[PDB]
RNA sequence: UAUUGACGACCCCGAUUGG
């Protein structure tokens, strides 16, 4: 198996309701029809997890070495941004939202003839 | 050679990154959004916080700190591989086998995977 | 009588600039135009207490004694932004 | 008619409000 695939982003023309585009619910107050609060989540790893601290990287012959990032108590520190980007991309998939991060892609790509 | 269409032009306008305050899709509302092209932003409705490791000896030092394992080749993605990255329809249908490369980014009714 | 007092900003120190911004209570983001950049004297700058007092009767007025205690307590705020960090 | 060989790293902040 090729180690990557794609989930198909469907074009969202005529998507209505909450899965469609809407003016945002906003922060100014808690709405009677909408929910707020705190969710407790436990994460446990199944394959090993890489969390390289580039601030501590080391160089030999331009080959690079990274230690595991650690926090002020000496435990491995997991950047919540890295959790966020994981969850967001999974959320973007199962909600089929707009794709939040798209780079240049505006020039024609090149290829070679046989 | 060049494929005749730039990949951004195969993507549906409703899927492209949001460009106004009204077209904020669900993930943009929950997680927040910033317009890359102009004014416009929204603070996400969500915060992740209080991350802790529960265990203490969680780090697999393989035995001594001078050891370090070498790790594959994390090559750069190369979307020139049209038979991988291009979609035969904007529903993400994979391209047909056997055709030449030129068939790739070739019609506006093509899509992206 | 209250003379002017020049502020001795300490050694190797200079006026700081604070940034200030308004957050739109709906979107949670910087509100259009509501940005400002207040200059401030850094903490620990010194200046002379410049008071003089003329008494037409004997002793020192009791309320004026209270005021000096309030200054030793540091209870009196001065300048702008008194509610919001400074002074 | 389809052969010729094997190498190589990349991104370094971006968009906006400035009273």
């Amino acid at each position: 198996h090729n180690p990557y695939n794609f989930v198909p982003a469907l074009p969202r023309d005529g998507i209505t309701g909450d899965l469609g585009d809407c003016a945002p619910a906003g922060h100014s107050y808690y709405h009677g029809d909408k929910y707020s609060g705190r969710i407790a989540v436990k994460l446990t790893t199944v394959t090993p997890l890489l969390i390289p601290d580039a601030s501590k990287e080391e160089i030999n012959n331009n080959h690079k070495t990274y230690p595991v990032r650690i926090g002020k108590d000496g435990k491995p520190y997991l950047p919540p941004t890295s959790i966020k980007g994981m969850l967001r991309s999974a959320y973007e998939a199962v909600t089929n939202s707009r794709l939040a991060v798209f780079e240049d892609h505006d020039s024609r790509l090149a290829y070679r003839m046989p | 050679g060049l494929y005749e269409i730039a990949p951004v032009d195969l993507l549906d306008e409703t899927l492209k990154p949001a460009t106004d305050k009204k077209q904020l899709s669900p993930a943009d509302r929950v997680f927040g959004w910033v317009n890359q092209r102009g004014n416009g932003c929204y603070k996400g409705q969500l915060r992740i916080h209080s991350v802790t490791c529960q265990h203490d000896d969680a780090i697999d030092d393989f035995g001594n700190q001078n050891f370090s394992v070498p790790l594959a080749i994390l090559g750069q993605p190369k979307p020139e591989q049209a038979r991988f990255y291009c979609a035969d329809d904007r529903k993400g249908i994979p391209l047909e086998d056997g055709y030449d490369r030129d068939d790739g980014y070739s019609d506006s009714e093509q899509g992206l995977r | 009588i209250v003379d002017d007092a020049v502020i001795h900003i300490p050694n190797n120190a200079d006026v700081e600039i604070r940034e200030g911004v308004g957050i739109d209570r709906h979107f949670g983001t910087a509100a259009n135009g509501f940005k400002y950049s207040r200059a401030v004297i850094p903490k620990g700058s010194k200046f002379k207490l410049p008071l003089t007092f003329d008494s037409q009767d004997d002793g020192l007025p009791n309320a004026l004694i209270q005021l000096l205690c309030a200054l030793e307590a540091g209870d009196i705020r001065l300048g702008a932004a008194k509610t919001r960090g400074l002074g």
